[PDB]
Order: C-alpha cells, then structure tokens, then sequence
C-alpha cells in the first residue's frame, strides 16, 4: 500500500515561491533532485514448507 | 479421522472514500480508489497464502497446531488442539553442544550423538535420520567445542606442538561441517530466511540454537489438502469450488453506497504415511543444540521509520 | 577530488524518501456458519529533505 | 602399534570408529583364527529378542 | 613476553564482519604513509600468523 502521491509534482512544489530573505535580491542557484525507496529487505517469506 | 477448518475475512469502503480520493500532489479526477482496491485484492491473496504456510509451519514446529483466544489474528477466539500424534517431537539434550565447563573442555559430542542416534535406530528402519535443515551459523558450534576440534586435528594431523603452531578458528570452521558430513553421512541443508517480528529485531525462520532432523528421507511429509466451499447455482442447483476463493460485492447503488471484498478458504494439513504395526509417526524431529548462537552472528539494522 | 565548475553560485539538493507498506497479516479463522470480520489498518509514509 | 601411531607426535587421539574398524582385522591377523559371525535371533517368551 | 594489545588482522576482520549488513561502511582499501611493516613485524599476533 503506497501513499497516493506523484513524486515529480511533490518534488517540484517544495521549492520556495518568493522567499527573498538573504541578500535582499534573488540569488542564482542550481538544484538537483533525487528520490529514495525505503523497505525492510530482511522480511522474507517462509519458502521452506511449500516445498514439503 | 480427519476434519478441515474454515477461514474468511472482509473489507469495506464507504461512500466518502470511493468518491473522494485524489493524489497527494497532482490534481486529477476521482480514479484513485480503483487502483487502491487492487492492492487489497493482492493483500488478501497473500494473507491466505500466509495461513497456508503458517499452518504447515506450525505442524512442522510443534507437531500439534494450537489456536487460542490470546492469539493476534484470532478475534473469534476459537480454541483448537489438533494433535497430529507425532511420537517423539523433540530430542533430549540435558547439556547442550555449546556448553563448556572449566577451561575450554566441552560437555557433549554432536558427531557421536548423531552416530548413536543412527545406531540406536537400527532395527527401526524409519527412525534412522537422513537430513538436517539448520539455518543460522552452525559451523561455529562445530568449531569451538572440544571433540570436533579433536576430530579436525586428527584428520589434518595438526598436533599443536609438533606439526604446526595452532590453526585459527576460521580454518576449523571452514572444514568442520565437511568432516562432520563425512563421518556421519547426514546431508545438512541450510535455510536462513528471516522474519521481522514485533520486537523490531530480526529473527530467522529456523530459530538460532535449534536444528530440525528428518527421520526417514527427504520428501513430502504428507500434504496440505483443501476442501470444498460454496459457489451458487450454475444451472439451478448448487455447484461447489475447491481452491481459495475471493468474492467482490458491489453495493454502490444502496444507501449509502459501499463496496466490500471477501476472501477465504477451507483446508487443513494431513500427514499421509503412518506406521503400520504400531501407530507411530517418526518422520521429523527437532532438537535444540546450542544457546548462545547470536553472538556468532553479525548484527542487524534497525527498521527505518521515516 | 576532481574539478568541475558551474556558472551558478549556489547548489542545493532535494531528497525525497518513501516507505511503502508491507503486506503483513494472516487470514482470520471462523467456523462454518459465521459472518466475516474486517481486517486491520496500516500506514505508508513519505518524507523529504533539503541541502 | 600396528598402524604407526603415537598419542603425542602423529595424531591427537584417533576416534573409537577407527579402532573398531581395525580391531577385528588385527585380531584375525595376530591369532590366525577364522571368525564366523552368526547374527540370527529368536523371540523369548518374555518378548525380548535374543540371539 | 611481548603479548600485544590488539590483533590488527582480527580487528579489521571484525570491522568487515560488523558491517556485513551496512554495505556503505565495510572498508575496502587503506592508505598508509610511513613504514608500516615496522609495526607489523613487531606484533606478536601477526608473528603467530606468519609462523
């Protein structure tokens, strides 16, 4: 059961809308994005007994 | 005498859930609960395969299968003791294999223990073991005890004062299982899959410190057999079906509209080959061989909860 | 450390993390005769990060 | 003596299985006898199998 | 006699074992500047491995 999310739009809509706080003018910047999968790899089904 | 069991469980989806479901960041139509019910269908399928494997693991583990109202996945509380009548389910070890007294001296001898099990099951030609299926690090218990070290040192000639200085423990465990297999003949299988229980700590399927023993051959110990459930009136009369079923129900016209999926099955494992002259059943046995095996194992990562 | 160069003056990274749910559970047990009971609930989680 | 061992300079301690695999052979070879093993049994009236 | 403190081969072997399930951490290579054999030749546990 995954969260019903679109990762591209959610990953694009975190970037700040206006947010001039630092230098009192908008700076130049570069942004790279990456997602990550998280699972428990060590929860494996008990494949032994169906063989028997 | 033999008699099956029954299993069933349900879902539901109300009107607010079917009508309102959008994606979390995209802006789309009402079409997400269609994709959402398919995961519940697949989850009920895997949820039934887990009870097949659970019943069969329970009969291999304890011989009997025991259901009781304290169980997690039992709301009904149906108490059951289905005693399959395994004669001697466990093998006695008063002092375990990794039990040392004094200064490095061990207590018992594993290779000799399986040797006189084979010898004292001579004229019972069905109690005489063939294979072992042990999961965790088992070579270390063969590598630290006294007698199997003395057998490796007998075989490789490595007397400590004259041939070589002292071999490391790693050189012991890289051949201890092989000399064990050669001096007994029990083909040892390994099965090291794991399940994450509610502690958050990884445990193997074969528990550490225990090994199973098959008693006549490696093969099917009986079978798991389903029985028939109800499917309704193909022509005018009731015609059954046999496997695990899964039923969907539309109530999207009713007040309020809802939607429910129901799956379940009927079945129970059966032990086919019994003894004839006596009514015994010596086909698989357990034994707990050591106590401190987790210290021989690498640690496991925590579950990321983010 | 190799050399690369950019015409811009800031670099930020956005990391997103996703923990889908695991299909645990076991089918409930009833006697032939009885109506069914519903299963429990579970949760998946999504987090983010900046640089 | 017959195999070429010593408990201090060739092997550590040979196991009992090698002793019983070689003992009947060296018994036949030293004594010059002929061993006719005979294993057939009969039930007693007490249920106990007796040779 | 010269029985040292830490067996370095067992030390790095324990660092490789205790990062079996942490594959980002399990070390692979190692850079050392000065005379490094001048310490391994003066270590009793390493000398026993050589013997």
């Amino acid at each position: 059961m995954r969260v019903p999310i679109n990762i591209n739009n959610a990953l694009a809509r975190v970037r700040d809308p206006l947010s001039i706080g630092g230098l009192k003018f908008p700076t130049t910047k570069e942004i790279q994005e990456a997602v990550a999968a998280i699972a428990d790899k060590f929860n494996q089904e008990n494949d032994l007994v169906d063989r028997f | 005498t033999w008699s099956p069991l029954a299993f069933k469980e349900s879902r539901v989806w109300d009107e607010k859930e079917i009508l309102y479901l959008g994606r979390l960041a995209d802006e789309v139509q009402a079409g997400v609960i269609n994709e959402q019910i398919a995961e519940s269908l697949t989850w009920l399928m895997a949820r039934m395969r887990n009870r097949r494997r659970w019943l069969t693991w329970q009969v291999m583990r304890t011989g009997r299968i025991t259901i009781q109202p304290n169980d997690p996945y039992n709301p009904n509380g149906l108490k059951y003791v289905i005693d399959y009548g395994v004669t001697d389910i466990e093998l006695p070890l008063p002092q375990k294999f990794d039990a040392k007294d004094g200064n490095g001296n061990s207590a018992v001898d594993p290779i000799q223990y399986f040797r006189d099990l084979i010898k004292a099951a001579t004229y019972f030609p069905d109690r005489r073991p063939v294979a072992i299926i042990v999961g965790p690090g088992f070579d270390e218990v063969l590598a630290d005890n006294t007698f199997v070290q003395k057998y490796v040192e007998y075989e490789k000639g490595w007397v400590v004062g004259q041939n070589t200085v002292q071999p490391p423990r790693e050189v012991y465990r890289q051949a201890a299982l092989d000399i064990f297999k050669r001096y007994t003949g029990l083909e040892v299988m390994v099965y090291d899959k794991t399940y994450r229980d509610q502690d958050g700590s990884v445990k193997y399927w074969i528990p550490v410190g225990e090994l199973i023993v098959l008693n006549q051959s490696t093969g099917p110990v009986g079978r798991f057999v389903y029985t028939a459930h109800v499917a309704g009136q193909r022509n005018g009369k009731v015609v059954y079906a046999t496997g695990p079923y899964l039923t969907v129900k539309d109530h999207l016209q009713d007040d309020p509209p809802y939607y429910a999926i129901i799956a379940g099955f009927h079945g129970l494992p059966q032990l086919s080959g019994y003894n004839t002259e006596d009514f015994s059943f010596h086909r698989f046995k357990w034994l707990k061989y050591a106590n401190n095996v987790q210290s021989y194992l690498p640690p496991f990562p925590p579950k990321v909860e983010l | 450390f190799p050399e690369d160069s950019t015409f811009a003056s800031e670099l930020e990274l956005y990391l997103l993390r996703t923990q889908d749910a695991e299909q645990t559970g076991m089918t409930f047990v009833h006697q032939v005769g009885s109506t069914s009971l519903p299963v429990e609930a579970r949760v998946a989680k999504v987090d983010l990060a900046k640089a």
